[PDB]
C-alpha cells in the first residue's frame, strides 16, 4: 500500500504560525486527511479545524495551517516541560506523534535614549514587541526596573494592541539613588518564564568634550615579538577636530575574571596632530611577571588603560582598550560550519571557518588540508573557506585537519583544528546515498541558487525514484516545501532557488527519497546542509541629510532630515550626543545583534547532514513518522547538546 | 474508575455493572457475597486467605464503588444508602479482625467515610510494625499488597507525619511487580 507522512518542525511554540506539512508516497487516487490537535498527556481536545485532500494531481502533497492558543490552562506549568499530540487522519489509516512545545512567544527588544543617566533626570524607553517572525504583535507585556542588588522599584503592564507595537514609557530618576548598574526586565503576560533584559548605569557626570581611541597595531599580541606590543592613541573633538595634550597610560593583564596590574608599564607621551604612540616591550613585560616561563603567558589576555589631558588642562578622558589575547596564533580555525557526518564513498564538502584572536573573522586567508598540500583555498568575506575531499567508502570514522599556509608566517604561527568526521549509515547498509552540492557565496535577496541533488544508487532501483521532496527550515519554522520529479537516468537534477527577505539570516534545506528496495522494505534515505544568509533588513531603513551643502550647521540652524524607507512603516527616533557613548557606549541595540537572537533561537544544532536518515530531521530540527513506521528521534530537550571543546 | 482519564468507558455499562452489583449481590444487611469464584485463584492476592474473608470482601468492593461513586451517583440514587449498610457492618466489626491485611483493607473503606477515628484508628496505628509497614506472616507479596492500602489510607486521612517511612520502606524493597500471583500486589503499589 502507499504510505503516509507528515513533517513538521521538533518544537512548536505558542501564539505563532505553525506550519503543517502533509504528504503520501506512492498514491492512488485522492485520500482526504482530517487534522486534529490533542492536549499530552490526557485527552482535553485543544484544536479541532482544518482538513485538506491529497490529490495525485498535487502530487498528493497538501500544506495547512494552524495557531496554537494559550490560556491559564496552558500556563500553568512554568518550569519543567510539557508537550501536546498532533492528529491526521489519513482516509482510514492515522498517524499520530507527540511533539515537545516551547513556552516563548516572540521577542522584546528595548530601546533606551542614553546608556548612562544622572540622579534627578528622565529616562526615556520604547519597547519593541514583535513575534517570533519580527512582525508587530498586540500582546500584554509586563515590565520590571530593578536595582544593582536586585530590587524592582517601579513595573508596568500594558498592551500594545492597535499601537503598532510599539510602548513608549517614561520614569523619572530620584536623587535619592545608589548608583551603579540598573536592569530592565520584560516578559510577555502569555509567557512569564521568557525574559528579555537589557541594562544602563547610573553616575555622577558632565559629559566631556573630545573622545580617545587606543588602538593596537594588531587585535593580540605573539608572544616572541621582540619589539612588544604597539598600541596607537587618536584623540579628537567630538566635533571632529584634533586634540593636542599629553597621555599617559598603563598596562596590565587580565587572567580569567581577575586582572592585575603591570605599574612600571606606565609612560608618558604628549598627544600631538590629534595622535600619540607607545610600545610595551616585551622585556618589561617579562620583568613585569615573576614567572620567566614565555609558555604560560599563552591564554591569557591583555588591557591598555589610557589617561589624556589637553594642554589648556581642563577636561579629561580615561579610556580603555581590553581582552587583548597573548597567543601563539594570529589566527583561530573552527570547523562549526562544517557538518561532521560524511558519505562513504561520495565526495564530502568541507566550510572552514576562520577568524581573528579576538574574534572577528579572518580575511583572505589560506588555508589547506594536512593531508596533501594541493589541495588550498583562501578565505571569503565571511571568514569561510572551501575545501573538499574525494571520500572513498570506509564505514571507519575519517580524521580531517585543516592548518593554514599564509606566507611569511612560520610553522608555529600557523594554526590548525583536527576534526572526526563519522560515516552515513544506510538502511540495511543498501549503500544507496544522497548527497547534497550548492555553491558558497554571500547571500543577498534578489539572487538565485542552484541546489544540485546527486542520487547514488543500484540501476534497478534507479527507476523507482520518481521525485525528491525537500522542504525549507528558516527561523525554527517550515517555509517552503514541494516536489521535484526526476525522470530515468537523470540522477543529478537542478533547482533554481530565489532568495527573497523572508530567508534571512540562515536557513537549512532538507531532502529525501524514498521506495520500497532490497528484500521489499522501505527505505528512507536523506540529506541536509545549511546556508548562511548576509544579515540585513529584512526592510530597508535610510537616515541621510536633506541639505546638499551648508557644512557643519550653526547651533540652532534648521536642518532637513530625509528619510527613505518602506511604506507603510513607522519609525521611532532619537538624537544623542556622541560624549555619552564615549563614556559608555554598551548594550547598543543594532539589527545584527537582532539577528543574533534569533540565531541564538534556533532549534537546529548541526550545519547538515547526520547519522542517518532521522539523524538528519533531528539535527536540522524537523520531526518525521510515517505509516510504515519510519520516524525521528525522540528529543525532549528545548536546547541544543553541547559539543565537546 | 481510572480508564475514564485516559480512554472512553461507555457510563450505561459501567454504572450497570454498579447497579447489578447493588441490587444482586449485596445482602440487606451490608454483606456483599461472591457467587463463583475466580478461575485463577492466584490473581486476588490475599484475599485467597479464607480467615476473615467476608469482612475483607465487602470492604474490597466498598472501596470500588466509593471511587466510581462521582460517576454513578446521578444514574443510582441506592449508592450512599448501600454504602451506608456495608460501612455499619465493617464499623460493628472492626476491633474483632486480627489480620493486619483485613484491618489495612477496612482502614481505606473506613476513611473514605470519615468512620476511621478514636480506638478504630488506634488499632489502625498500633496494627504497624517498625511504623513503616503493616505486616502479618508468611509472604511478602501480601505485607506490600497490605501497606499499599493504608498508604492510601494515611493519604486519604491527611496525616502526613506516618507516610515518610511508609514511601521509603516501599522503595527500600525494590518491588516493580510482575510474576505468577501478582495481580492484586503490583495495581495497588503503583496506586500508592
Ligand atoms: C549603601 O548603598 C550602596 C550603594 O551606593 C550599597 O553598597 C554597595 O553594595 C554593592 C554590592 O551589591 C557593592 O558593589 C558596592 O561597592 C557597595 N557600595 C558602597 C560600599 O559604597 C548598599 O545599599 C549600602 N552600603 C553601605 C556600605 O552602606
Ligand atoms: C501552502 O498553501 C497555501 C495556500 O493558501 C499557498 O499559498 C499560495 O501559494 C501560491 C503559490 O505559491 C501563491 O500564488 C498564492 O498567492 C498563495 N496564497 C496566498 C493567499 O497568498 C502556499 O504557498 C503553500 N505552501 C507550500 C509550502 O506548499
Amino acid at each position: 500500500s502507499p504510505m503516509y507522512s507528515i513533517i513538521t518542525p521538533n518544537i512548536l511554540r505558542l501564539e505563532s504560525e505553525e506550519t503543517m506539512v502533509l504528504e503520501a508516497h506512492d498514491a492512488q487516487g485522492d485520500v482526504p486527511v482530517t487534522v486534529t490537535v490533542h492536549d499530552f498527556p490526557g485527552k482535553k481536545l485543544v484544536l479541532s479545524s482544518e482538513k485538506t485532500v491529497l490529490t495525485p494531481a498535487t502530487n498528493h502533497m497538501g500544506n495547512v495551517t494552524f495557531t496554537i492558543p494559550a490560556n491559564r490552562e496552558f500556563k500553568s506549568e512554568k518550569g519543567r516541560n510539557k508537550f501536546v499530540t498532533v492528529q491526521a487522519t489519513f482516509g482510514t489509516q492515522v498517524v499520530e506523534k507527540v511533539v515537545l512545545v516551547s513556552l516563548q512567544s516572540g521577542y522584546l527588544f528595548i530601546q533606551t535614549d542614553k546608556t548612562i543617566y544622572t540622579p534627578g533626570s528622565t529616562v526615556l524607553y520604547r519597547i519593541f514587541t514583535v513575534n517570533h517572525k519580527l512582525l508587530p504583535v498586540g500582546r500584554t507585556v509586563m515590565v520590571n526596573i530593578e536595582n544593582p542588588e536586585g530590587i524592582p522599584v517601579k513595573q508596568d503592564s500594558l498592551s500594545s494592541q492597535n499601537q503598532l507595537g510599539v510602548l513608549p514609557l517614561s520614569w523619572d530618576i530620584p536623587e535619592l539613588v545608589n548608583m551603579g548598574q540598573w536592569k530592565i526586565r520584560a516578559y510577555y503576560e502569555n509567557s512569564p518564564q521568557q525574559v528579555f533584559s537589557t541594562e544602563f548605569e547610573v553616575k555622577e557626570y558632565v559629559l566631556p568634550s573630545f573622545e580617545v581611541i587606543v588602538e593596537p597595531t594588531e587585535k593580540f599580541y605573539y608572544i616572541y615579538n621582540e619589539k612588544g606590543l604597539e598600541v596607537t592613541i587618536t584623540a579628537r573633538f567630538l566635533y571632529g577636530k584634533k586634540v593636542e595634550g599629553t597621555a599617559f597610560v598603563i598596562f596590565g593583564i587580565q587572567d580569567g575574571e581577575q586582572r592585575i596590574s603591570l605599574p612600571e608599564s606606565l609612560k608618558r607621551i604628549p598627544i600631538e596632530d590629534g595622535s600619540g604612540e607607545v610600545v610595551l616591550s616585551r622585556k618589561v613585560l617579562l620583568d613585569g611577571v615573576q614567572n620567566p616561563r614565555a609558555e604560560d603567558l599563552v591564554g591569557k589576555s591583555l588591557y591598555v588603560s589610557a589617561t589624556v589631558i589637553l594642554h589648556s588642562g581642563s577636561d579629561m578622558v580615561q579610556a580603555e582598550r581590553s581582552g587583548i589575547p597573548i597567543v601563539t596564533s594570529p589566527y583561530q580555525i573552527h570547523f562549526t560550519k562544517t557538518p561532521k557526518y560524511f558519505k562513504p564513498g561520495m565526495p564530502f564538502d568541507l566550510m572552514v571557518f576562520v577568524t581573528n584572536p579576538d574574534g572577528s573573522p579572518a580575511y583572505r586567508v589560506p588555508v589547506a588540508v594536512q593531508g596533501e598540500d594541493t589541495v588550498q583555498s583562501l578565505t571569503q568575506g565571511d571568514g569561510v573557506a572551501k575545501l573538499s575531499i574525494n571520500t572513498h567508502p570506509s564505514q571507519k570514522p575519517l580524521s580531517i585537519t585543516v592548518r593554514t599556509k599564509k606566507q611569511e608566517l612560520s610553522e608555529a604561527e600557523q594554526a590548525t583544528r583536527t576534526m572526526q568526521a563519522l560515516p552515513y549509515s544506510t538502511v540495511g547498509n543498501s549503500n544507496n546515498y544522497l548527497h547534497l552540492s550548492v555553491l558558497r557565496t554571500e547571500l543577498r535577496p534578489g539572487e538565485t541558487l542552484n541546489v544540485n541533488f546527486l542520487l547514488r544508487m543500484d540501476r534497478a532501483h534507479e527507476a523507482k525514484i520518481r521525485y525528491y521532496t525537500y522542504l525549507i527550515m528558516n527561523k525554527g519554522r517550515l517555509l517552503k516545501a514541494g516536489r521535484q520529479v526526476r525522470e530515468p537516468g537523470q540522477d543529478l537534477v537542478v533547482l533554481p532557488l530565489s532568495i527573497t527577505t523572508d530567508f534571512i539570516p540562515s536557513f537549512r534545506l532538507v531532502a529525501y527519497y524514498t521506495l520500497i528496495g532490497a528484500s521489499g522494505q522501505r527505505e528512507v534515505v536523506a540529506d541536509s546542509v545549511w546556508v548562511d544568509v548576509k544579515d540585513s533588513c529584512v526592510g530597508s531603513l535610510v537616515v541621510k541629510s536633506g541639505q546638499s551643502e551648508d557644512r557643519q550647521p550653526v547651533p540652532g540652524q534648521q536642518m532637513t532630515l530625509k528619510i527613505e524607507g518602506d511604506h507603510g512603516a513607522r519609525v521611532v527616533l532619537v538624537a544623542v550626543d556622541k560624549g555619552v557613548f564615549v563614556l559608555n557606549k554598551k548594550n547598543k541595540l543594532t539589527q545584527s545583534k537582532i539577528w543574533d537572537v534569533v540565531e541564538k533561537a534556533d532549534i537546529g544544532c548541526t550545519p547538515g547532514s547526520g547519522k542517518d536518515y532521522a539523524g538528519v530531521f533531528s539535527d536540522a530540527g524537523l520531526t518525521f513518522t510515517s505509516s510504515s513506521g519510519q520516524q525521528t528521534a525522540q528529543r525532549a530537550e528545548l536546547q541544543c547538546p553541547q559539543p565537546a571543546a | 474508575s481510572l480508564a475514564v482519564n485516559l480512554i472512553a468507558i461507555d457510563s450505561q455499562v459501567l454504572c450497570g455493572a454498579v447497579k447489578w452489583l447493588i441490587l444482586e449481590k449485596q445482602k440487606p444487611d451490608g454483606v456483599f457475597q461472591e457467587d463463583a469464584p475466580v478461575i485463577h485463584q492466584e490473581m486476588i492476592g490475599g484475599l485467597r486467605n479464607n480467615n476473615e474473608k467476608d469482612m475483607a470482601l465487602t470492604a474490597f468492593v466498598l472501596i470500588s464503588l466509593q471511587e466510581a461513586k462521582d460517576i454513578c451517583e446521578e444514574q443510582v440514587n441506592s449508592l450512599p444508602g448501600s454504602i451506608t449498610k456495608a460501612g455499619d457492618f465493617l464499623e460493628a466489626n472492626y476491633m474483632n479482625l486480627q489480620r493486619s491485611y483485613t484491618v489495612a483493607i477496612a482502614g481505606y473503606a473506613l476513611a473514605q467515610m470519615g468512620r476511621l477515628k478514636g480506638p478504630l484508628l488506634n488499632k489502625f496505628l498500633t496494627t504497624a510494625k517498625d511504623k513503616n509497614r503493616w505486616e502479618d506472616p508468611g509472604k511478602q507479596l501480601y505485607n506490600v499488597e497490605a501497606t499499599s492500602y493504608a498508604l492510601l489510607a494515611l493519604l486519604q486521612l491527611k496525616d502526613f507525619d506516618f507516610v515518610p517511612p511508609v514511601v521509603r520502606w516501599l522503595n527500600e524493597q525494590r518491588y516493580y511487580g510482575g510474576g505468577y500471583g501478582s495481580t492484586q500486589a503490583t495495581f495497588m503499589v503503583f496506586q500508592a
